This record gives C-alpha cells, structure tokens and sequence, in this order.
C-alpha cells in the first residue's frame, strides 16, 4: 500500500505547475529555445499517428492493395501504440493536455 | 507482557493499513469546490478536457 | 479523360473528408463517454474500500 501511494504522490508532484508552453512566434526561427520535453514527445506521438493515417487515405484514394502492406500496417500502428504509451507513462496528464491544447 | 507487545505491534500494523488506504483513497477524490487551487489533478478523467 | 479522372478522384477525397468529419465528431463524443466511465468507476468501485 506504501509503495502505491509514492508512486501517485510522484505523480502529483510531476503535475504541479509544470511545464512552460513559449508561443512560438512563428517568424523568429532563429531562437533555439528548447520545446518542452512533453511538447516534443506528445506532437511527435500526433504527427506519428497523423503521417500514418494519411498513408491510409492516400492508399485508399490510389485503389492500390498491395498484398503485404497489411505486415507493414499494423507494425507501424503497433509502433504508434508503443509511442503512445510511452507517452502517457512518461509524462502527467496534465502536461499531456496542456501541450495538446497548445498543439 | 511478550504478548501485550506483540498486540500493540498488530495494532499498529493495523492502524498503518487503515492509514494507508485512507492516504491511497484521497488521490481518487475529486475536489469539487474549484476554490481549493491545491489538488492537481492526477487522473486523466479526472478531466482538463 | 484526365478531367474525368480527377473530377473521380475530387469525389474520393471528398468522401474521405465527410468521413473524417464523421469520425471526429465521434471521436468527441467517445472522449466524453470514456472520461464518465472512469469517473463511475471510481465512485462505485474504489470509494467504498476504506469504509469497509
């Protein structure tokens, strides 16, 4: 039971007030301000899924049914499910969300 | 007198367990009054949606 | 021909997109759905242990 409330008081602790969201002033490129690890992680699990199910519209706009695209297609939404989960087990849901709001 | 001993040591044992489920159960309670700016969320569905 | 062809495949990624549209509303609602039935769970099945 000890061991189950330090893991949640962890978490707690990881939620409070966490997390700076700098609006990217789309024009100034140059300054290598450093995203948020949780910004990174959460767009880069979005633009995973996103370039996924664009190869699935664009497949069934081209009619062309490879035979072996199926191997293909459920490793990559394997991958996704991995990425993703990795996701929600790094990061607070707080963060989660507000980097999803920012998105 | 050993087994009085061995009794405050099963009630405490005891009392800690209660005291821990209480501490485990008051992460799962949802605190309605938004005054309170304390209690992060921990659960997702606790919403933030 | 070409015309024809691309006027079908304009027709396509419409469909594609109503769907999406479709899919997204859904997907609204599901989130709605799934953020109550996590909630319910807690009440009724984790809230009650400390009492007894």
């Amino acid at each position: 039971i000890q061991y189950r409330c330090e893991q949640l008081q962890e978490i707690r602790r990881a939620s409070q007030r966490e997390v700076m969201f700098s609006a990217v002033d789309p024009d100034l490129s140059s300054s290598t301000f450093l995203e948020p690890e949780v910004l990174r992680d959460v767009r880069e699990v979005c633009k995973l899924r996103f370039k996924f199910l664009r190869s699935l519209h664009d497949d069934s706009i081209s009619s062309s049914v490879h035979p072996g695209k199926e191997d293909l297609r459920s490793l990559s939404h394997q991958q996704w499910m991995s990425m993703a989960e990795k996701v929600w087990n790094t990061h607070t849901p707080n963060h989660i969300l507000a980097a999803l709001e920012r998105l | 007198h050993l087994l009085r001993v061995t009794n405050k040591k099963l009630n405490h044992e005891l009392q800690s367990i209660v005291n821990g489920v209480q501490t485990l159960m008051s992460f799962f309670s949802t605190p309605e009054t938004a005054c309170e700016l304390s209690s992060q969320p921990i659960f997702l569905s606790q919403l933030l949606l | 021909q070409n015309i024809q062809e691309a006027c079908l495949l304009l027709d396509k990624k419409q469909k594609h997109i109503q769907i999406l549209i479709k899919g997204n509303s859904s997907s609204k609602s599901q989130i709605r759905r799934s953020s109550v039935e996590a909630q319910k769970y807690v009440q009724d099945k984790l809230l009650p242990w400390p009492q007894e």
